[PDB]
RNA sequence: CGCUCUCUGC
RNA sequence: UGUGGCAGAGAGCG
């Protein structure tokens, strides 16, 4: 309830004119007050529409000011062009900045003038520095200047923040004012004709610098920001890659004193174990060279902080490192060219000096792993291998990007890259031919996509046809669904938390063992991911083919095999001007159904093969190896105690034993820590990388101005929890500026906190961070009922595509691969399901969402609507709340910190109740009926459809099950058992279980099975209504936790809930 | 390596406590015992391997018909089943018995599985090892709602300040062989003092070790299942009898747990140099009984042996502490005797003792008084000086 | 600069000495 | 005192209620709160004295 | 029955405080049926018990 | 009633006989 | 003389006032200060002389 | 279970 | 009407 005051001050500051007028609009769920709001509205518009002073009425209608709820504020203000400079000249009295063109290796990666690199606009491209966000730099500057203006009279630590950010913003505004501000077009692009006389990389530098200086709260933050902002203006290729590299060594220097553990059964369990840090001597010399590069690039204060920290190697000063490790990735992306980014990967050194003893074992281990994965389904003759074709055609992801193509649906032309639409096209013209796999050769090389991420290389993406997916689908699904019952993969270690993705950095650590951890992200072009990998899988397929007798399965397996045959020789379309290059690349990357598990397999075989060579010089027992695609760590335990020389020699042996296979590596051995791209542990404490650029994006999505405010707030929340903290007021300023909409050149509307923070399809943020909010009042109920009525909208483009011939044909062809006695129950169902993935096509989503926003605006302008009773969640919570009773409590501190970078209130909760004892309610459609259909088919009929289908007679249900391949005897047994009344109740239990509101970012981490939280929740037991008592206890926990987060103190609760309200609520439970 | 006869090595001074700090130096002994406890926590193994939690809890919720969605509703037989307490109990018992630190119990009476797993606790662990009011409350509770109602006896009429604990005065009242001999064992369970390798040691019975106490426990519990509860309804009896069948089904795992605790305890006892006395203490260590119930319910076919390196680490730590202790004692005794034989009468023998306590890197001199220092001095007066210092003084 | 840099290289040698290493080194 | 709420937890876990029943045991829980126990304790003594 | 000792405690406490506040009385105290009565809800007794 | 489907009856009928013959 | 706080920190744990349901959990350790010790030392002698 | 977003290995 | 993906998990819509 504070946002709106900052909104008012922002409006007053930005416009400032006599002509700038401000027009509230209100609402109330109470008839009389609502009609008085209507009145107020009318009279205000009239008075505005009559050149009368508006300031007189504002006293008379005090009632609206006290009890009504705000929606929005309108604004009539004229063009007033160029006001940014007219404000900004004062905050720019320092000296501007000069680039240094002789820093980056390439020529165009320097921050030189555009015209020196792009004389013609026809060859200009903003894609090498595109912020890719529908908000301007001028917007960012306006926000910064307003913040600076309002914080112009404070005298505290706040003033030290203001002086620091003022000096930084002076450096920035000095750099911009040297030339001026670029002006956005309607699309938020920056054309050639504005950037012609300015540096090419000024905008990204500006945005990133704003993001950094808005995240300054201390002196060391100021040092970091001044030392990165002045070098990120020139260096754009060797900065985040440089400073983020030493961290991998630093983790091997932090003594553990107190630890968190994880079980095989995936539960945290703290340990007071102490572990030293047996670091060798030569890695310090490496680290010094890295700091020498750091100083040689032009960094002075931040080497000083890393060198004076090593005098003590304490863990209390250590979050600084983590802080630094996050300050590197908030400088922007290194959006270089498709060509040179591919050539970062497409440099190869293949040699006739490697072993053969290694590759043969490698091939065999891959073979064996494949057989372990595939023994059960290949043998027991599973439907999904038999019906692999249909399985892949249902699971066609509708963003999949195979080969842009000119289509026509009746009377249109479409340039879709989506493979579902391509399949719809190819079914009609007789070209659908999944058994005949296309080649990938000179006659048909592959396109590319570009994956950028700061501090690392630009990675590449294959863009394949749609036959390869269909071939790979069934086998890879059985592989995943097997190996998540098994070690060595992220599918087994993943839900949200600690006790997961790693969960065994910290069992097998002491002064007996070590751990070798290794980044393997460059190992895609390597000589060990070519021929042996493919031939190993091919051999395994031969074994598995001889391990079955049915013929569709042999066909599917032979097609997967032939896919690996064709992918063994693979060329790559890349244009360059007029001519087209195609390069020999017979190796592995993503853009495939297979890449994750197969890379994990190959790395597993590789590390298992390497690890049988250290045994020639050491005695150890391998306790654990873990592989998640392109990373790997192995722990190993010894017959004796560890030394510095053994770690060093082991590292050299690892490096040279990879060198024997012509494989580059930075071998890293340690005792307490690891480092990988996204996270790391030091001293038995998990930190994380907070490298999510807010004001600069990777690529250009398809969302609106609106939703980008929500993504930016989500990234803010994440980065804040991770450690990187930005000023929340700035984020709110951006949200209002991005939800602002131009109805004309001079009319502009601004919504309020009570529209953006309400649970709907229009939610953007929350009134109190780290807490979703619900509604006990009339008013949230009112607007939620209103907005739920409006979420359901239409798309004429979708309507005409779904009314064409190819869509009908597609449903029919899907159908005819199965039985032919259901025509109005599933064909409509499959069409309704395909509709859920036609919306991926951007113009459909844009039509629907622009229509949705227009429907919103035609009740933001004029008064509001009651929406006719359509029930939602807050209706229920409104009835649950008035039988609670609070009392002040006092919990002690008995739980350990193991995520230091969190805010102190969240940590205080962790420091008073426990971290996660994880639970499960359903691992997907478990109840009675989908685990039969998923055994005889793959089809996934929606629970709406089942809730209807069970309500029908038992005859056409019997027909429907027989139509899905099932025999008659099991249907007869199902009807005789009388389970349909049970699966009504199980399905409605599953409907209440669909409430996903346990995992938003702060509820993600808290343990609700705690005894300390539970003794506060004194709700007596009634019985025979499990859903209600479940949700009541859950909701009471959420009340306690949210009060704790927002206020720190604790409370107890009590709900002597009447039986009458249990029953009155029971019918609204299992609806909506 | 073979080591030559050219080599040498220095022996630590592992001479036992000349001061008897377990005789009225309670503020220092509390700190010492806490220090050794927290050291022992860093070397007790983590329960690396377990049986699952969700499936086990589903067996509890499919046996006991508190259904559905008793995952979230948590008051009865539950509420502290997690890993994060089972490990705490496993660590706490061993570290407390090793350091000889008394541990107090914070439980709830609504939760009857906690009361049931307290039986196993009070059998495998002596009762003189706990603190009195807590186990008095727990024994009283158990007697009042599992045992006397199983024979139509009255609830109890217990008195607050009673010299005897409820199991003692209950051993003679009820007439059943199984429970009587179980309670006899419990009441007469205690440590066995024994000097081995020079050091005193508090050892378990040699019946707890080769786990057969649990068979007497099962005998008693099966008997109580076989009774009726005349005074009480059917639902209550049903709840209790299911609660103890859930322990009967975990019998062999409990036996294995008992043997494992005894083994790890004696193995870590081996790496001790200073005698380990059985004396109550100011500050305690909390032990929720749900943290036993967790351990007794999340456990199976997963042995954990302390690595030899943890043992060598712990032994060398204790050696170094003990050697430092004796050496600084000898320093202080040397200066005190010399000062007393040189007639130094204006010399206040405090700063020396302050230095003595500072060189022992566990105390807080900011909050230790002058009286303890002077008593420590009064004891230090009466110690013979070692040979080196004595000869140099004469 | 480089005098202090070399002293920084040096202080991470004397520090964090393992015991087995000095034993085998005295023997070796 | 024992708090009203924890006592009601003990009594409710004892009684084993039914939310879909017209029971002869919900009426036990009427008025268990403090400020009345105080009132009765005060009234008895005051009345027997006076 | 699970409040046996507590009710014994309550009874001893009522009797003590009664006869102690009786010691601070000077006018002889008579056993007579008065006109008007004090209400007493047994829920307020249950509570105390 | 958990898992009273077809396709496992066949699996067991096939598995038992093929094991006992092999 | 002996430091005040040194005695307070040890008395608190020698008596363990953080475990009792009494009405004096912060009231035993009041009036321990100097300005009362020496005041008593004066009061005693003065009263015995006079 | 169908789609957008968050990052994740790519 | 000019186009940047595979799978893991967490939210928001059916």
């Amino acid at each position: 309830g504070k946002y709106n005051l900052i909104l008012s001050e922002y409006l007053s500051f930005i416009y400032n004119s006599q002509s700038a007028v401000q027009i509230p609009i209100y609402y109330s769920s109470n008839s009389e007050l609502e009609n008085r709001c209507i009145e107020f509205h009318s009279k205000c518009l009239e008075n505005s529409k009559n050149g009368l002073s508006l300031k007189k009425l504002f006293v008379e209608y005090s009632d609206v000011i006290e009890n009504a709820t705000l929606l929005s504020i309108l604004s009539y203000s004229y063009d007033k062009y160029n006001a940014v400079e007219r404000k900004l000249v004062k905050y720019a009295k320092g000296k501007p900045l000069e680039a240094d063109l002789t820093v980056n290796e390439l020529d165009y990666e320097n921050n030189k003038i555009t015209s020196e690199l792009f004389p013609t606009a026809e060859e200009y491209t903003d894609l090498l520095m595109d912020p890719a966000i529908l908000t301007s730099l001028s917007s960012n500057l306006n926000a910064v200047m307003f913040w600076l203006e309002k914080h112009e009279n404070d005298v505290a630590e706040k003033l030290k923040i203001y002086k620091r950010r003022l000096d930084l913003f002076t450096i920035v505004a000095s750099t911009v004012n040297k030339y001026g501000v670029p002006r956005h077009n309607a699309k938020y692009r920056y054309e050639y004709e504005v950037m012609k006389d300015k540096p090419y990389y000024l905008v990204t530098w500006a945005n990133s610098s704003i993001e950094m200086l808005m995240s300054v709260f201390s002196h060391e933050d100021y040092l970091i920001a001044r030392e990165l902002i002045v070098l990120s203006y020139s260096n754009r290729s060797t900065l985040a890659k440089l400073v983020s590299s030493p961290m991998s060594i630093l983790v091997a220097l932090v003594d553990i004193n107190g630890t968190f553990i994880t079980n095989e059964e995936l539960e945290l369990e703290f340990s007071n174990k102490y572990v030293r840090a047996i670091v060798p001597d030569q890695t310090f010399d490496e680290l010094k060279q890295m700091l020498d590069n750091m100083r040689k690039a032009g960094l002075t204060d931040i080497p000083k902080m890393i060198q004076d920290w090593l005098v003590d190697c304490s863990i209390e000063k250590f979050p600084l490192m983590a802080k630094i490790y996050s300050w590197s990735f908030h400088v922007g992306f290194r959006k270089q060219k498709m060509l040179d980014a591919a050539l970062d990967q497409l440099k190869t050194e293949y040699t006739e000096d490697v072993d053969d003893e290694m590759y043969r074992e490698y091939t065999m281990l891959i073979r064996d792993e494949v057989v372990k994965m595939l023994e059960e389904p290949v043998k027991h003759d599973d439907h999904l291998l038999q019906d692999s074709e249909l399985a892949g055609l249902l699971s066609m992801s509708s963003a999949s990007n195979g080969e842009s193509r000119q289509l026509k649906f009746g009377r249109k032309t479409i340039f879709s890259t989506k493979k579902n639409m391509h399949v719809m096209d190819d079914m009609a013209n007789g070209r659908y031919t999944p058994g005949i796999i296309p080649p990938v050769n000179v006659d048909k090389p592959i396109p590319l996509g570009r994956r950028d991420v700061p501090g690392r290389r630009t990675r590449i993406i294959f863009i394949l046809p749609y036959e390869y997916f269909i071939a790979q689908h069934a086998v890879v699904e059985k592989m995943l669904i097997y190996a998540k019952h098994t070690r060595e993969y992220a599918e087994f270690y993943s839900q949200s938390n600690q006790l997961l993705s790693y969960g065994d950095v910290t069992r097998f650590l002491s002064n007996n063992s070590m751990v070798l951890y290794t980044d393997v992200s460059q190992w895609d072009s390597s000589q060990h991911n070519t021929q042996p990998f493919r031939k190993g899988i091919i051999m395994g397929l031969d074994m598995l083919a001889n391990m079955t007798n049915d013929a569709r399965v042999i066909q599917t397996l032979n097609l997967y095999k032939q896919t690996q045959i064709n992918l063994m020789d693979s060329y790559v379309q890349i244009p360059d001007g007029n001519v087209i290059k195609k390069i020999q690349y017979g190796a592995v990357a993503s853009g495939e159904k297979q890449t994750k598990a197969a890379n994990s397999i190959a790395n597993l075989a590789l590390i298992k093969t390497v690890l049988s060579r250290i045994s020639n010089k050491y005695s150890f027992a391998t306790k654990i190896i873990r592989v998640d695609g392109d990373d790997n760590y192995a722990v190993l335990q010894f017959n004796t105690e560890v030394t510095k020389q053994m770690v060093q020699d082991v590292s050299n042996d690892v490096r040279e034993t990879y060198a024997r296979m012509n494989t580059k590596v930075k071998a890293l051995v340690s005792t307490v820590g690891i480092e990988i791209a996204k996270r790391y542990i030091a001293g038995g404490k998990i930190f994380f990388r907070a490298g999510i650029n807010l004001l600069n994006n990777e690529k250009k999505g398809q969302s609106t101005q609106w939703d980008q405010a929500a993504v930016l707030y989500s990234n803010y929340i994440v980065n804040r929890l991770r450690g990187f903290e930005t000023d929340r007021e700035f984020i709110l300023t951006k949200i209002m500026q991005m939800t602002s909409v131009a109805i004309t050149g001079s009319l502009r509307l601004f919504p309020s906190e009570r529209v953006l923070t309400t649970n709907s399809t229009f939610k953007v943020f929350d009134s109190e961070d780290f807490i979703i909010e619900y509604g006990t009042t009339d008013d949230e109920v009112y607007i939620q009922r209103a907005f739920m009525s409006l979420s359901s909208q239409k798309s004429g483009i979708a309507d005409e595509i779904a009314a064409s011939s190819t869509f009908k044909n597609y449903v029919s062809r899907l159908s005819e691969q199965l039985l032919f006695s259901k025509n109005n129950i599933v064909s409509r169902g499959i069409a309704l399901t395909e509709k859920a993935k036609l919306n991926s096509y951007a113009p459909i989503s844009l039509e629907k969402r622009r229509a949705q926003i227009s429907a919103l605006l035609t009740m933001l302008q004029k008064p509001v609507t009651f929406k006719s009773s359509k029930i939602t969640i807050n209706d229920i919570l409104r009835d649950i709340k008035p039988f609670f009773t609070v009392n002040e409590a006092h919990l002690p501190i008995q739980y350990q910190k193991f995520m230091p970078t969190l805010p102190d209130n969240v940590q205080y909760i962790i420091q008073c109740i426990g971290s996660r004892t994880y639970q499960i309610e359903d691992d997907g459609s478990k109840s009675a009926i989908s685990r039969l259909i998923s055994k005889y088919s793959v089809y996934k009929p929606s629970i709406e459809e089942l809730y209807k289908v069970i309500s029908l007679h038992e005859n056409e249900i019997q027909l429907y099950l027989i139509s899905l391949g099932i025999p008659k005897i099991d249907a007869d047994t199902y009807v005789g058992s009388k389970i349909y009344s049970q699966d009504k109740y199980r399905i409605l239990e599953s409907y209440v279980y669909n409430l996903l509101s346990i995992n938003y970012g702060c509820y993600q981490l808290f343990d609700f099975n705690s005894p300390d939280l539970e003794k506060l929740i004194r709700i007596p037991f009634k019985g025979k209504i499990p859903a209600v008592t479940f949700i009541l206890h859950l909701y009471a926990k959420l009340e306690v936790i949210n009060h704790a987060i927002k206020n720190g103190s604790w409370i107890s609760l009590f709900c002597n809930y009447p039986k009458s309200e249990m029953i009155k609520l029971w019918k609204k439970m299992w609806n909506i | 390596r073979n080591l030559p006869s050219t080599a040498r090595y220095i022996r630590p001074n592992l001479l036992q406590d000349r001061l008897n700090l377990h005789d009225n130096f309670e503020s220092l002994w509390d700190t010492i015992t806490t220090s050794n406890y927290i050291l022992a926590r860093s070397v007790v193994p983590d329960l690396k391997e377990l049986v699952s939690t969700e499936a086990q809890i589903q067996k509890m919720s499919q046996d006991l018909q508190l259904e559905a969605l008793t995952i979230q509703s948590e008051t009865q037989f539950l509420t502290g089943i997690n890993s994060q307490a089972a490990n705490d109990c496993f660590k706490t018992l061993i570290a407390a018995m090793l350091s000889q630190r008394t541990m107090s119990l914070d439980f709830v009476t609504t939760n009857y599985m906690s009361l049931i797993s307290g039986m196993w606790l009070l059998t495998v662990v002596p009762n003189d090892m706990f603190i009195r009011e807590s186990l008095v409350a727990c024994q009283l509770a158990i007697i009042n709602t599992i045992i006397y109602p199983a024979f139509g006896m009255q609830r109890m009429h217990y008195r607050n300040g009673d010299p005897q604990t409820p199991f003692q005065i209950a051993e003679q009242q009820i007439q059943n062989f199984q429970v009587a001999n179980w309670l006899h064992f419990v009441n007469n369970n205690q440590f066995r003092q024994v000097v081995i390798d020079g050091v005193l040691n508090q050892v378990l019975n040699d019946n707890i070790r080769n786990g057969h106490v649990v068979n007497q426990l099962m005998e008693a519990l099966m008997q109580l299942s076989r009774q009726q509860f005349p005074t009480m309804p059917v639902d209550y009896k049903r709840s209790i009898q299911r609660g103890i069948l859930l322990l009967s089904n975990r019998l062999g795992q409990l036996v294995d747990l008992t043997r494992l605790l005894a083994y790890n305890y004696e193995t870590l006892m081996a790496c001790i140099t200073m005698n380990m006395q059985h004396v109550q203490t100011l500050t305690t260590e909390k032990l929720q009984l749900t943290s036993v119930t967790s351990l007794c319910m999340l456990i199976g076919n997963a042995t954990v042996i302390p690595s030899p390196q943890t043992l060598f680490h712990y032994y060398n730590v204790n050696v170094n502490f003990h050697s430092n202790y004796n050496e600084r004692i000898n320093d202080a005794v040397a200066i005190i005797t010399a000062a007393n034989r040189l007639n130094l009468y204006q010399k206040k023998m405090k700063s020396i003792v302050e230095d003595f306590l500072k060189r022992l890197q566990i105390f807080d001199i900011s909050r230790v008084p002058d009286d303890q220092m002077y008593r420590l001095r009064d004891r230090l007066r009466l110690l013979p000086v070692e040979i080196r210092r004595l000869d140099i003084f004469n | 600069n480089k005098e202090e840099s070399k002293q920084l290289l040096e202080v991470l040698k004397t520090k964090e000495e393992h015991q087995k290493e000095v034993q085998y080194e005295i023997l070796q």
